[PDB]
């Protein structure tokens, strides 16, 4: 990409998107500390597209 | 009653042999719905070739049916015999909101006599007949399906020419192999072609008769008959039952072609069904004279939406299932029968979840025994008991009563017993039945006004109720009382203004009212100081004579903690599995009382320590501390997002599973999204799943073609590319 | 925005359906549920706008 | 003793067709199924014919 974009990504604060995958980290097998609101997807029906 | 027709000669039946291993056969119907197959058609109504959708009742589109084949029972050489017979007698159902079926499906081909099977006859349509009501049970000898009271009969007679039904009360008869008998074995009908039907007279009391062979009709109240012309075509037909009894359907009468059903006829009966079963029967027919017979089908209704494709002369020709598959619910999202190829979203896998465990308890057992015994307070006198920490069995605690009135708000009275809460308060009070107008939550009698209110912030419930003669601690007031004023005159002695009763709180006034009221319009003022803001206080009061035994009153209400809900039923654990432990599913929970569902994890702990239950911003349970000494996180759950890739220029598709992971996917599922996902199986169900950066997929095949325009893009580089096209 | 929706009670009795369920008499039980689901669509319908 | 109002070729008059009712125009036409269903309607419940 470019340092520019790479830089600017950093600064940016979003939420990791998923597809590959995050699914462990809405459930028991990943960290306890995850607190994003893209896991919480799974339970309002809501769905982030690609 | 009905004029039934002539009494059975014989008390002896003709014996009957179960012989069911002989009826096997491998012929199951599916409903075709893009044949219309199974349709009832709408009532009162007709349509052009415009396409709707509608919901009534339906056979599910998956089902195969329950399959039944009639044969010639036993006979040898040159004459009739016993009446072998398959062990459908003993098929009882529950009815099922009506069924429908297929009679004649297999007509014009050829199968087996089963009884005999070696002879191979070629297969002929007859009419199915059965029997409905609302109880069985055992028969003297122990056998099935007995049925009592009224019941419904249908059946062909001689001749499918002829129809009749019956409602009317079965006769048990004691003859050789009969339902009285001892000897009976089982319940069976038969035709004798031999001199039943000739064909210059039908004869249209040859079933009738072979029926009160085994039960003589007696007190029966309806009767029909109805005129049919033979005709090996298929027929469906079918039964419901409605508020306004029971109707008959067929395409007989009207579709001969299309196969859809219209309502034939109607029943006045309201007896509700409860059962069903099929009648035997059997054909007394000689061995070298023997007719194989047509398979019959038989299908549940299930109250389903379907799309309906109506043609220009009102035939719905063809029908989609809207539950039946989530490429059928993107056909009834559309409202059509071609929806324009795409990617389309489709509903969530469920993620089956794990059956339930608990944190509930330690505690001891709730004290309810100052309700044995004393005189109940007047109603400004109220006694209250609070509990926590305890567990209970209330059934107990009103068996020691006769209630004659329990009722109750914002909650099921039966969930009030069931549920478990921070705490359980009870109010009692003295109070005669006489009085009962004025006790309810939304009473305007000076019961409320002055002497109790209740906070609608609780779930509350009521009851009135009598001591029986046995419980001699207990005590009753001279009169039953209450206060019928409460207000304080102004200092001016003119203006005067009401101290109305605070909710869940005794009025000022008892502070100078007597215990009980010792004369009815008794009233007593006490002079104010300044120091109270002057003025007089002013109270008065009535009365209701005593009983014999003392009526009683209640008032109960719940609070809901949240750390604090240590009141509960008494524990059912006892002879189960160990706790709470899975991990595992996201198991259904109820932790002292605070049901939920969701998956744990042990991890380490946040604060702060001893209140137990932990929450986020959106009011969501974020974890609880265990008394094992590990806090435990909540996911509560997570579930699977499905969608499809349709080529309506193939009509072939392909699905999507997102971020799941191809690690929890496997040929099969079942959480689940749909009853079946059949249709991608179709060519999938020898193929493993995928795994893509988008997500896991079905059918999708590593080509690693490269395309520029895909038509059907995934997002990121992915491509659905179609098979090679049409 | 969708999500503080999902806890947010429109004078129904509770938030949650199960809770409504193992709560109340079926006559009241859906009428409960039903002034949930208005609320529910309603959002819902402003969202997509 | 009446003026036979069975049909109309017809004019807006009220109607009543065995309990359902209305306002209408009515004019022979072509026949379309299912016949002996009396009443036609469309997608939106109204009348058809």
């Amino acid at each position: 990409r470019s340092a520019i974009e790479d830089l600017l990504f950093d600064k940016v604060t979003i939420a990791d998107p998923g597809y590959m995958q995050g699914y462990d980290d809405c459930m028991q097998q990943g960290p306890a500390s995850a607190r994003d609101l893209i896991c919480a997807q799974y339970v309002a029906g809501y769905k982030v597209l690609p | 009653y009905v004029d039934v027709g002539p009494d059975s000669v014989k008390s002896a039946c003709i014996e009957v042999d179960i012989q069911q291993t002989f009826f096997d056969k491998t012929w199951p119907r599916p409903i075709d719905v893009s044949k219309a197959d199974g349709i009832i058609y709408p009532q009162g109504r007709t349509y052009s070739n415009i396409t709707i959708t509608y919901q009534g009742l339906f056979p599910y589109q998956g089902d195969h049916g329950d399959m039944y084949v009639y044969s010639a029972g036993h006979a040898t050489g040159t004459t009739p015999q016993k009446l072998f017979v398959a062990n459908y007698s003993q098929d009882v159902k529950q009815f099922a909101n009506g069924f429908v079926v297929r009679i004649g499906a297999a007509a014009n081909s050829t199968g087996t006599v089963i009884i005999s099977p070696s002879t191979s006859a070629t297969i002929r349509k007859i009419y199915p007949a059965f029997m409905l009501g609302s109880s069985v049970g055992n028969f003297s000898d122990g056998k099935m399906g007995r049925f009592f009271n009224h019941t419904l009969v249908l059946l062909p007679d001689g001749c499918g020419t002829l129809l009749r039904a019956f409602y009317c009360i079965l006769e048990p008869r004691s003859g050789n192999h009969c339902p009285a008998g001892n000897s009976y074995t089982s319940f069976a009908t038969y035709h004798t072609p031999a001199t039943d039907c000739s064909d210059g007279n039908y004869n249209r009391n040859a079933s009738l008769n072979s029926f009160k062979e085994y039960f003589n009709l007696r007190n029966c109240t309806f009767m029909y008959t109805y005129n049919i012309t033979e005709d090996e075509i298929l027929e469906w037909f079918g039964i419901t039952q409605t508020a306004q009894g029971v109707h008959l359907f067929s395409s007989r009468y009207v579709d001969l072609y299309g196969g859809n059903m219209f309502q034939f006829a109607t029943l006045p009966v309201y007896d509700t069904i409860k059962y069903y079963s099929i009648i035997p029967h059997s054909i007394r027919s000689i061995q070298s004279d023997r007719k194989a017979w047509a398979a019959f089908y038989v299908y549940k209704l299930q109250p389903l939406t379907f799309l309906l494709d109506f043609s220009v002369d009102g035939y719905i020709r063809r029908a989609i299932d809207c539950g039946f598959n989530d490429l059928s619910q993107l056909h009834c999202s559309y409202e059509s029968f071609d929806v324009e190829s795409g990617v389309y979203s489709v509903s969530s896998f469920e993620a089956k979840p794990s059956g339930s465990v608990v944190e509930q308890a330690e505690g001891v057992e709730c004290d309810f025994s100052p309700l044995l015994s004393g005189t109940p307070p007047q109603v400004y006198n109220f006694k209250r008991l609070v509990f926590t920490n305890c567990n209970y069995n209330l059934t107990k605690l009103l068996s020691l009563f006769s209630v004659n009135d329990f009722t109750c708000s914002q909650i099921s009275p039966a969930a009030i017993a069931s549920n478990c809460y921070s705490s359980l308060i009870l109010d009692y009070f003295s109070y005669p039945l006489s009085m009962k107008s004025d006790l309810s939550v939304s009473s305007a009698g000076p019961i409320s006004q002055f002497n109790y209110k209740q906070s609608f912030s609780n779930p509350t419930c009521l009851i009135l109720a009598t001591v029986p003669h046995n419980l001699t601690t207990i005590t009753k007031p001279l009169k039953y009382s209450y206060i019928n004023k409460c207000s304080r005159f102004l200092s001016d002695d003119r203006t005067e203004v009401p101290q109305l009763v605070n909710a869940n709180q005794y009025s000022p006034c008892v502070s100078i009212v007597p215990s009980t009221v010792w004369e009815d319009g008794d009233y007593y003022r006490k002079q104010l100081s300044p120091l109270e803001g002057g003025g007089w206080l002013v109270a008065s009061g009535s009365t209701v004579a005593m009983t014999e035994q003392l009526q009683m009153g209640f008032g109960i209400t719940v609070q809901y903690g949240t750390d604090t809900n240590s009141v509960c039923p008494k524990l059912e654990f006892a002879n189960d599995t160990k706790i709470a432990s899975q991990l595992g599913n996201c198991v259904e929970y109820s932790l002292y009382g605070v049901s939920g569902r969701g998956v744990f994890q042990n991890c380490t702990a946040v604060g702060v320590r001893q209140q137990r239950f932990v929450y986020d911003a959106y009011q969501n349970l974020v974890g609880y501390y265990s008394d094992d000494g590990n806090y435990y996180c909540l996911r509560a759950c997570v579930s699977v997002p499905v969608s499809v890739i349709y080529d309506k220029e193939t009509k072939t598709h392909a699905t999507l599973f997102g971020s799941v992971a191809c690690e929890h996917i496997s040929s099969t599922m079942s959480q689940y999204s749909r009853s079946t996902r059949s249709m991608l199986k179709r060519r999938d169900s020898t193929y493993g799943p995928l795994q893509t950066p988008v997500g896991c997929v079905l059918g999708l095949v590593n080509s690693s073609l490269f395309v520029e325009d895909c038509k059907l893009p995934l997002g990121q580089s992915l491509c659905a590319l179609p098979d090679t096209p049409s | 925005k969708l999500a503080s929706e999902l806890s947010n009670t429109f004078g129904a009795i509770s938030a949650s359906i199960g809770d409504i369920i193992q709560r109340l008499d079926p006559p009241e039980q859906d009428a409960q549920i039903d002034r949930l689901i208005n609320g529910r669509l309603t959002t819902l319908n402003a969202f997509v706008a």
